[PDB]
RNA sequence: GGACAUGGGUUAGUCGAUCCUAAGAGAUAGGGAAGCUCCGUAUGAAAGUUGCACGAUUUUUCGUGCCUAUCGAAAGGGAAUCCGGUUAAUAUUCCGGAACCAGAAGGUGGAAUCACGGCAACGUAAAUGAAGUUGGAGACGUCGGCGGGAGCCCUG
RNA sequence: GAGUUCAGCGGCUGAAUCCGGUGCGCUCUCGACGGCCCUUGAAAAUCCAACGGAAG
RNA sequence: CAGAAGAAUCAUCGAAUCUUUGAACGCACUGCGCCUUUGGGUUCUACCAAAGGCAUGCCUGUUUGAGUGUCAUU
């Protein structure tokens, strides 16, 4: 078998990046929000969808024909996006849930996001791939959403989905996220390491 | 024009239109009209314009042209087993015949009775070219006998003793044994020159000394080719000049033996050649095959036959060509003869014409073997023909 | 020169095989069928299949690489690769959850005109006209049948509408000329501009698909069929002057008027002329309509059978009362009773009809099947032997080629037809 | 001019072959796909869903033993359109007398008292209306399926139907279909005789493939004039 | 005068080149190097000119199976032409006559219904052969003697 | 019928252009051997055939 | 010199033509190809000609894909 040079790279990344010993606040991601709460999660926030690009012309094209003709309105609720929007939001301590990628490429983009809302105060889950995040808001890839507001109808779900991420990702791993991640080998991997050891050890010290 | 109530054929008949189903199959038809407009070729030809196919066929005009051999009136009957070959005299009153019963029966044709009776296998019979010598020349396995019947007049038997008097020589109801020739090997077919004095023995078995010819003037034999190559099927003499006939298993082959040298090579382009028949002309050559082919060669044609005839269900036996009219036959395993009529022109112009005159039926064919030998009556359009359940038919 | 290399001209550089042909057009063989389905191409096989296969033997279906340089060039094939593209941007829409956008994209859905496609494919009106009846059968065929998840509700409609603007036409110009009935269904035999027409209109009945034909296919044949028919009909309804496309009543299309509810504004063909048929409810009234208008006689039929109904059932104007039932319990007078059969027989022979003959429970006549000419001597419903074997077995004793074998079919089949049915006269009347 | 139609290269042998094998491989597959799991949402969503019924037929029955009961009309055409797994008895019951024992199951009723109130009953699942005469004469003529000897059989040709209805004066299609719009003597007999129509919905458009819970927007209650719609887009 | 001036003169389907490869060279992949550039030639390349075939069209959005550079030889390898005549100068080229090779389709005649014969070596006018798998020619050192033929020489 | 050589005539017309014998002869080529090899003696284009049994 | 009779070996110059090469670009250095379309001739599945095309690196977009890369999907 002769792989594709890049499919080789893309498999080894993906063994090399579990054999290393990652640091806490980068393994941190390796563990995110469970299958069922992140459903409820996607539920709330599919509510608060920024309107299209369509939908928004659509309004305002509506609102022109008023004053074209002749001639006040309610603050509008969705989700917040955007890393630096979001960032700037945590710190004025807006933000009542976040919701950070896994998989952000550049890792450092979010690598602060859990210790910058855990310092703040805000409930925050590591939900998966960028791409759940991006269709929610229109986009291919959100590295990170928030939710400031929402309306009275929802103050219920959003309080229940703030209780069930506290319990399912926050009270949940905690000091699994205080630990070095990584250094994670196949089922005949240790006892061919340990025969190479052994073999190194005795006399290949050069 | 199939429809409720159509007298045409009685599809299913419907006592009112009420009554009358949906046909189930219509989709199915037009989808094999949709599969068929996309997918089946579409080759594009001349129409066939209107044209009955009678047109193609010629005017032989059998009318005119009919020396016809009519139905079988005579049949002589007696003989036990196959009759594998038969011969009719020069002067055409006597008939000998003779099969594997080895009994050989002289019959007159005139009135069909079997007067010489004395039996004396038979590859082949044949009589000498010299009326004043009625000499028969019988071939039984390696041995061919000279045989002189005391029926003719008594100073031809003289007459026919001092023509003589490789193969080893010798020198009973009448056995008048003049001269016995015994070859190595078993001979097929039997020829004889037109002076008399040159006797052709064929062996298909033996390669090297497959044909034999003997000199009665000097009382020897002897092989014509110094190497012989091809088992060779029958032999014949050419009725005009010295020229001698090989008919091997493939080609036909033409040998001066003043020269000692090849002629022609004809090329049947078949399997197997059974027996061949030359034309007192000399310049054609009609070919019997074991292919169920009939091939007409014409000397001053080609080398190929100059046509193939196919007709024949069965392999064909023997061909001859009648010495005196246009006429010859071809008497095949399947029972039946095809008599036709080849009209010879010595203009340059006119090649032959070949047609059918009739195809002689009703014989018996036993172990898928039918007509067995044929022979043309000297004088007029009269076929002796013989069977393998010992039946001969004078086809008048 | 150089040596030429075997196989790089000829046979094998004019035909191309149909995996060659795919490859060189870079398509997929469902969208290489649909568009020789559009476009007039077929298979054509060589005289010497091996020498046009490079030396192999393999059973292969052969195209001109000609007919398949002119498929490089078609305006179609991209409008395949917009709807892939368009499939997909829909398929990104519904997968993240964007019903409006999918709407949206459905409106734009790209659409392609059969317009050049009829042009280089029937470059004259007459030539449309010539192989017109195979569309018409089939959009006859399919106007009847239930709506699938293959074929779509929108084109069964317009498979209606198409054929009953036809079925306007041919009553208005009396261009019909014969209707002949058979199990198959009513063959109906009309000639427009000189050309003749020939198609078929099955019985309307709850049939069931044969679950064995491939409707992918019948979506091609019906979608370029309804574009050559409605450039036909709006050439016909131009010639007649008659605006194109006629308008639609709604309401009486509500109440199954049929071809009533289409209204045909401006913008022998008198057989029945001075007649007033009646229609009861045990008649295929969807051809005896269509026969009777087209040939002058004024229609009226049961109420059940459609809406719109000039006649009554009482009304003493009828002249005949064509009924299939073998019982009529309230008989009437003046308006004699007659069988379906009847008037197809006019139409057929071109003259009335007996109608004591074919009146109610009496014998039915035979059907002439007016299609069917009369042949050379197949029975219509309505010393020598020397020389003719020698004159026999002569081609088949000396001919090259035995091109007279022939006969072996022509005459033989013909003759056995001709035995068959000259013998049944015979059977028949030793019967009576 | 001479051009002929040659045999098809389709070859019909491995045609009919791969037919048996993809064939095969749609039975292997129904075989295969066995014991979905259920999760404890879709066990409460049927409870809530049930004691939302119970509380319908209470509030139906209980001091609302009424009808508006459509007029002007005989005839009316019942779709089952929605089925709740687990139904409770009554429903179960009311729904196989209305012999709608599947899904988009049609039955012609004869507009009364006694069918109005069992229609109530079973309000929610069913979407009923007025037909027309255009839609009982394609409805038959193009979905049609009677009940000879208790096997269902399409009614392709009028000798069947006069064979099995021969005494009530019922001989042809046209015959069923004016019975079956002006609610005759033999009504019930025809209906009896006749299978209820299957109109499942039809996914055409691309959309209409690709979306779930796809029902072709059926709505529930009576519908009045609309079915007709419905029924043109189906038949 | 091989000078000068003015004109004329080299004719090819078969002769050479053109095609193939040789030792080697050489771009491409990648890697060096501040750099002009160098290393590298199936190298950790997604290395296929329409690689090939299959399919009643497949949810009318393509599925299944198979197999996986170029330059460098006018002396190496290689489809095919001879004779007579002809010019001031050109001839296997031109003229006259006579052949040959390669490729292309149909047509005509013949042949088999996937042909026969011979113990055999094998023969014949023909006598289908996909994928896949092989075999042969091309195609192979040098020396000596013998045999055969041709031409030339000798001579009646 | 060409060519050549002789005779003529005024391009044309005549004739001949034949039969041998041969040699460690020279030149070229082919066949059948016998050695020496050693490092057992280019590659490809191209052409043909076999096994195979898809299909009709 | 001959010959011709808006001339001109004129000026100006905004429209065109611009052979083979050369950064030189289909491949080579006398040649050898491929792709699309059109056309011809005693003449058509053959041959020929003409026109327009086919270099490399990179950028934006488009379409078509690949991945035991990251996931979602009762």
């Amino acid at each position: 078998v002769k792989w594709p040079e890049y499919i080789r790279l893309q498999r080894r990344r993906k063994i090399l990046n579990l054999r290393l010993k990652v640091p806490p606040a980068i393994a941190q991601f390796q563990k995110t929000l469970d299958k069922n709460t992140a459903t409820q999660v996607f539920k709330l926030l599919n509510k608060y969808r920024p309107e299209t690009a369509a939908e928004k012309k659509q309004r305002l094209v509506a609102e022109a024909e008023a004053v074209a003709n002749g001639k006040v309105s309610k603050k509008p609720y969705n989700v917040k996006y955007g890393l630096n929007h979001v960032v700037a939001l945590i710190e004025a301590k807006k933000a009542k849930l976040v919701l950070i990628a896994s998989d952000v490429d550049p890792i450092e983009l979010v690598v602060f996001l859990p210790a910058l809302c855990k310092k703040m105060g805000v409930p925050y889950a590591i939900v998966k791939n960028k791409a759940r995040l991006g269709t929610v808001i229109h986009q291919k890839t959100a590295a990170v959403l928030a939710v400031t507001e929402v309306r009275e109808e929802d103050k219920n779900e959003l309080a229940s989905i703030v209780s069930a991420v506290d319990a399912n990702f926050s009270a949940k791993y905690d000091e699994s996220r205080r630990k070095w991640g990584g250094g994670i080998m196949g089922g005949k991997t240790q006892a061919l390491l340990a025969k190479r050891a052994k073999a190194a050890a005795a006399t290949v010290r050069l | 024009e199939e429809s409720y109530n159509p007298p045409e054929e009685y599809p299913k008949k419907y006592k009112s239109l009420r009554v009358v189903p949906a046909y189930s199959n219509l989709i199915k038809e037009k989808f094999e009209r949709c599969l068929d407009l996309y997918l089946a070729p579409r080759v594009r030809r001349t129409k066939l314009n209107i044209d009955p196919e009678s047109l193609l066929p010629k005017l032989p005009t059998p009318s005119e042209l009919r020396p016809f051999p009519t139905r079988c009136t005579n049949v002589f009957i007696g003989h036990k087993g196959r009759v594998r070959c038969l011969s009719v005299h020069v002067s055409g009153n006597w008939l000998a015949s003779g099969g594997d019963d080895g009994v050989l029966r002289i019959w007159e044709v005139m009135t069909g009775r079997c007067v010489w009776k004395c039996s004396l296998i038979i590859q082949s019979l044949a009589w000498g070219p010299l009326s004043d010598s009625p000499v028969l020349a019988v071939a039984v396995d390696e041995t061919v006998y000279f045989i002189t019947p005391p029926i003719f007049s008594d100073e031809q038997i003289e007459a026919s003793k001092e023509l003589f008097t490789s193969a080893i020589w010798r020198r009973l109801h009448g056995g008048i044994v003049h001269a016995t020739v015994s070859t190595p090997s078993s001979i097929k077919s039997l020829s004889w020159h037109r002076r008399g004095d040159y006797l052709a023995t064929s062996s298909p078995t033996s390669s090297s000394q497959a044909v034999l010819i003997h000199q009665l003037s000097r009382g020897a034999s002897q092989s014509p080719f110094s190497k012989s190559k091809g088992s060779v099927q029958a032999v014949t003499f050419h009725p005009t000049m010295p020229y001698l006939l090989v008919a091997t298993q493939r080609y036909v082959r033409i040998y001066n033996l003043v020269k000692q040298e090849l002629v022609k090579t004809l090329l049947t382009g078949v399997k197997w050649v059974s027996s061949l028949s030359v034309h007192s002309s000399g310049d054609h050559v009609i070919i019997g095959s074991y292919d169920k082919r009939l091939c007409w060669f014409d000397l001053d044609f080609s080398s190929k036959p100059y046509k193939n005839l196919r007709y024949h269900s069965r392999a064909l036996r023997d061909v001859s060509y009648h010495p005196s009219l246009p006429l010859f036959c071809s008497g095949s395993d399947d029972g039946d003869v095809q008599v036709f009529h080849g009209r010879v022109y010595s203009d340059l112009l006119a090649n032959p014409l070949i047609v059918p005159l009739k195809i002689l039926r009703n014989h018996k064919v036993v172990d898928n073997v039918g007509v067995l030998s044929t022979c043309w009556h000297p004088k007029e359009a009269w076929l002796f023909s013989a069977g393998a359940g010992g039946e001969i038919r004078m086809w008048t | 020169a150089r040596v030429k290399q075997k196989g790089k001209a000829g046979a094998a550089r004019i035909y191309i095989t149909r995996n060659q042909a795919l490859k060189k057009l870079q398509l997929t063989l469902a969208d290489f069928r649909r568009i020789c389905i559009l476009k007039g191409v077929y298979p054509r096989e060589p005289k010497n299949k091996k020498k046009a296969n490079k030396g192999s033997t393999a059973p292969v279906t052969f195209y001109y690489t000609k007919d398949i340089q002119y498929l490089l060039h078609e305006p179609i094939v991209q409008k395949f690769r917009e709807y892939k593209v368009f499939a997909r941007k829909l398929s990104k829409a519904l997968g993240k959850g964007e019903l409006e956008t999918a709407k949206r994209l459905e409106a734009r859905k790209p659409t392609y005109s059969l317009d050049h496609i009829i042009k280089e494919r029937y470059p004259t009106f007459h030539d449309a006209l010539k192989d017109i009846d195979d569309a018409l059968s089939m959009l006859f065929l399919f106007s009847t049948m239930p709506v699938t998840d293959k074929i779509g509700a929108a084109t069964v409609a317009n498979c209606e509408r198409l054929c009953a603007e036809f079925q306007h036409y041919v009553i208005r110009s009396n261009s019909l000329r014969k209707a002949f009935l058979s199990i198959k269904g009513i063959y109906y035999q009309a000639e427009i501009f000189g050309e003749q027409i020939t198609w078929i209109v099955p019985y309307k009945f709850a049939q069931s698909v044969p679950t064995d034909v491939d409707f992918r296919i019948m979506h091609t044949f019906l979608e370029f069929y309804q574009a050559l028919m409605g450039f036909v009909n709006f050439k016909l309804y131009n010639t007649l002057g008659l605006r194109y496309p006629p308008k639609i009543d709604v309401a009486k299309s509500e109440s199954a008027a049929g071809l009533a509810a289409y209204e045909l504004e401006e913008s022998n063909t008198s057989l029945f002329s001075n007649f007033t048929f009646f229609l009861s409810r045990e008649v295929p009234r969807f051809s005896l309509e269509f026969v009777i208008r087209a040939f002058g006689g004024k229609v009226g039929w049961d109420p059940i059978l459609g809406s719109g109904s000039p006649f009554s059932e009482s009304d003493p104007v009828i002249t005949h009362h064509i009924c299939d039932r073998p019982h009529i319990s309230q008989k009437y007078e003046g308006r004699i009773y007659i069988q379906p059969q009847w008037v197809y027989d006019s139409i057929n022979k071109g003259i009335l009809e007996r109608t004591d003959l074919y009146a109610c429970g009496a014998t039915l006549p035979p059907h002439l099947s007016p299609f069917v000419k009369v042949g050379e001597n197949d029975y219509d419903p309505e010393a020598e032997e020397k020389e003719e074997k020698e004159a026999k077995e002569l081609s088949k004793m000396m001919m090259s080629n035995k091109q007279r074998k022939l006969y072996s079919k022509l005459k033989n089949e013909n003759s056995k037809n001709e035995n068959y049915n000259n013998a049944l006269r015979n059977r028949k009347r030793d019967i009576e | 001019p001479e051009v002929l139609l040659k045999k098809r290269k389709v070859n019909e042998r491995t045609r009919k072959e791969r037919v048996e094998q993809a064939i095969a491989k749609k039975e292997a597959q129904k075989k295969n796909r066995k014991e979905t799991f259920k999760r404890a949402e879709t066990f409460i969503n049927n409870y809530r869903q049930r004691e939302r019924e119970r509380i319908r037929l209470n509030r139906s029955a209980k001091n609302k033993g009424d009808i508006f009961v459509p007029d002007e009309t005989k005839l009316l055409f019942v779709i089952r359109i929605a089925g709740v797994k687990n139904m409770p008895p009554k429903i179960r019951k009311v729904l196989r007398l209305l012999r709608l024992s599947r899904i988009n199951n049609a039955v012609f009723v004869r507009n009364n008292k006694a069918v109005a109130q069992m229609l109530r009953i079973v309000e929610p699942y069913v979407m009923y209306g007025i037909p027309n005469l255009h839609s009982v004469r394609e409805l038959i003529y193009k979905r049609g399926f009677g009940k000879i000897n208790g096997q269902r059989i399409a009614l392709s040709d009028n000798a069947l139907i006069e064979e099995a209805l021969g005494k009530y004066d019922v001989i042809s299609i046209e015959d069923i279909i004016h019975e079956i719009y002006n609610v005759g003597s033999h009504f019930k007999e025809v209906t009896k005789f006749l299978w209820p129509f299957t109109l499942t919905p039809v996914k055409h458009s691309l959309m209409e493939k690709k979306v779930k819970h796809f029902n072709e927007g059926r709505k529930a209650g009576y519908c009045g004039e609309e079915i007709n719609e419905l029924i043109k887009k189906q038949v």
